[PDB]
């Protein structure tokens, strides 16, 4: 029943500290081991550390020299800082919890991306793709910066029909698309709108897709 | 339970 | 220091098939009489999901189609019946010697019945040509197997450069994957000709496959 987020900044500066917050509901951090686990562009998982419930603290060795995992029992939080980064530290960031139901990590954050880059935060540009019985429309979201940018349609009300493809990267922008697939009695008839959030430029945008 | 220390389970 | 190693790297299973995945550890991983081994699933978008705990155990709200076993260095990770939703990267992880890691991951893929791509292709919107760049996009979605290729044609020319493709992990619904490919060409370039390709090989047709439009 305990749930875990974590959040902080999505883009931090070569050489300056990464600080990420995991905020913990429906259970109290004083029970448990509290860690960090972060996940490369690569793929691979890395485990960085823990504070446990009585305020001692365990780090992977490979970071040992620049971490630091402390807490707030009062807000029921803790808090990663990961000094001198640089973009090798670019990866999704994860809180999760060890009980010793079973001594495994078996409660995660959904995860939170952070770059380390020199680049610059630019919002995106948002394009409609418009062209049978089923017919796909679609939405390209170009020169951007950094991840994530998420996408959804009518507001979450079109969900099956949908495929939102990877972010691409190219000179320090990012392009993604996502297309939808609807009945051709159903648009366009009937409004179809990509809604793009972009956070890290504190952007929304809705885009309708209307006829050419 | 076990307590983890420097990555190690134990009793005590 | 410690490493778990998995083979294999990646493995492809029919529904309702076996999937036997190995984790070997460098030094033994037990203590207490505990192996301090576990297993999880991971999805694209989604964090690492607990499987098996302690080598053996299933954590709560996973299905008794997996099952771990081994003690001390070597360990496996069953899953018996496959189903659609199991396609994902699954991990071993250690956490008993310092330092605590995963291991590299082993990627399930679920074999299905071939699919053609539903393909369909877009023009540039008038929004991006106000910029003065005009991008060409075609989606090709749904198909099985994984393997496809793109060209892109400029009047019956083939174009190499400008082109930025993705694809789509496999889906845990239907088993199939789709890929994005965008051609992006400045809108000066782009008025210089009228007719724009995206032809797709695929395994379910021994012709490119081909939409097009004319400016």
């Amino acid at each position: 029943e305990v749930q875990l987020q974590e959040s902080g900044p999505s883009l931090v500066k070569p050489s300056q500290t990464l600080s990420l917050t995991c905020s913990v509901t429906g259970d109290s951090i004083t029970s448990g081991y509290w860690n960090w686990i972060r996940k490369f562009p690569g793929n691979k998982l890395e485990y960085m550390g823990y504070i446990s419930y009585s305020g001692s603290t365990y780090y992977n060795l490979s970071l040992r020299s620049r971490i630091s995992i402390t807490r707030d029992t009062s807000k029921n939080q803790y808090y990663l800082q990961l000094n001198s980064v640089t973009t090798e530290d670019t990866a999704t960031y994860y809180c999760a919890l060890i009980t010793t139901t079973t001594y495994a990590m078996d409660y995660w954050g959904q995860g939170t991306s952070v770059t380390v880059s020199s680049a610059k935060t630019t919002p995106p540009s948002v394009y409609p793709l418009a062209p049978n019985s089923m017919v796909t429309l679609g939405c390209l979201v170009k020169g951007y910066f950094p991840e994530p940018v998420t996408v959804t349609w009518n507001s979450g009300s079109l969900s099956s029909g949908v495929h939102t493809f990877p972010a691409v990267l190219q000179s320090d922008l990012y392009t993604l698309s996502s297309s939808v697939t609807v009945p051709s009695s159903t648009w366009p008839s009937e409004t179809v709108t990509c809604n793009v959030a972009h956070p890290a430029s504190s952007t929304k945008v809705d885009k309708k897709i209307v006829p050419r | 339970q076990l307590i983890n220390t420097n990555g190690s389970w134990h009793v005590n | 220091n410690i490493v778990l190693t998995q083979s294999p790297v990646s493995l492809a299973v029919s529904l309702g098939q076996r999937a036997t995945i190995s984790c070997r550890a460098s030094e033994s991983v037990d203590g207490y009489g505990n192996s301090f081994l576990h297993w999880f699933q991971q999805k694209p978008g989604q964090p690492p999901k607990l499987l098996i705990y302690l080598a053996s155990n299933l954590n709560s709200g996973v299905p008794a189609r997996f099952s771990g076993s081994g003690s001390r260095t070597d360990f496996t990770l069953t899953i018996d019946p496959v189903e659609a939703d199991d396609a994902a990267t699954y991990y071993c992880q250690q956490n008993n010697v310092d330092p605590w890691t995963f291991g590299g991951g082993t990627k399930l893929e679920i074999k299905r019945a071939d699919a053609a791509p539903t393909v369909s292709i877009f023009p540039p919107s008038s929004e991006q040509l106000t910029s003065g760049g005009a991008s060409v996009v075609c989606f090709l979605n749904n198909f099985y197997p994984k393997d496809i290729n793109v060209k892109w044609k400029i009047d019956g020319s083939e174009r190499q450069n400008g082109v930025l493709n993705s694809w789509t992990d496999q889906d845990s619904k239907d088993s199939t994957y789709s890929m994005s490919s965008t051609l992006t060409l400045t809108k000066d370039e782009y008025e210089r000709h009228n007719s724009y390709t995206c032809e797709a090989t695929h395994k379910t047709s021994t012709s490119p496959i081909v939409k097009s439009f004319n400016r």
